[PDB]
């Protein structure tokens, strides 16, 4: 079992499986290696920081990207967050608006820092975890895919309401693994510029607050500091 | 040593 340091103990247990597997060690293998022969993002103390932010038991809401940024600075282990002092990508931008049209008094921090969404309950999951630098679906099919339908598995699992939010084609297949009763699966097209015609006016944010609402499991506070620390 |  090759477990990563300082991971939730629910996680843990969770993804004790997929931690002991062959293939994930295999994976170890090729990761350690390409940290050798390229720049790897995000860096290896932050692959799993969307786990660490989000406690298995905590997770109220899953919003699904597809892999890391692959630019200097930019992932830090959280789908769709960019760290403190990056520009905030045209994705995200989108999100902004979006959530400046849903969210009655929401304003667009200068920043693209996730984090305090991550730590009330937004489960920030990129499908696949690493990337090289540069050179976007790199780590496509090497066992990432496994371990995070592992995670959405573990999340569905659970018996309170979780919203999963999936945006795209990629992310809408997985809708097929919530099963879950008391569940909740928002989805539309992607807030990137090549599809923001299907993202924009969908308020997704506003919708999750009212299944979690609904259910007594706490809406989210969207609105994001004004300015940041990491 | 790990990459994770």
């Amino acid at each position: 079992p090759i477990i990563p340091a300082n991971l939730p103990e629910d996680w843990q247990e969770a993804l004790l499986p997929e931690f002991s597997a062959p293939y994930f060690h295999e994976l170890t293998d090729f990761l350690r290696q390409e940290r050798k022969e390229y720049t790897i993002y995000p860096p290896a103390p932050d692959v799993f920081n969307a786990l660490r932010y989000t406690p298995l038991g905590e997770v109220k809401v899953l919003i699904l990207g597809q892999d890391p940024y692959h630019g200097p600075n930019q992932a830090h282990g959280l789908s769709f967050s960019v760290r403190p002092g990056v520009r905030v990508p045209p994705s995200l931008r989108n999100i902004y608006k979006e959530l400046t049209e849903d969210i009655p008094g929401f304003v667009a921090p200068k920043h693209g820092y996730l984090r305090s969404w991550a730590e009330q309950g937004v489960l920030l999951l990129n499908a696949v975890l690493t990337v090289r630098a540069g050179q976007a679906n790199s780590h496509q099919g090497k066992g990432w895919e496994h371990f995070t339908d592992a995670v959405i598995k573990a999340v569905n699992a659970k018996e309170e309401r979780v919203v999963f939010i999936l945006w795209g084609s990629y992310a809408r297949k997985k809708k097929k693994l919530i099963t879950g009763k008391n569940h909740v699966v928002i989805e539309s097209g992607h807030p990137s510029p090549l599809s923001e015609q299907y993202f924009f006016g969908t308020r997704p944010f506003s919708k999750t607050n009212e299944a979690l609402e609904k259910a007594g499991r706490g809406p989210v506070e969207w609105q994001l500091p004004a300015t940041v620390t990491e | 040593d790990l990459p994770f």
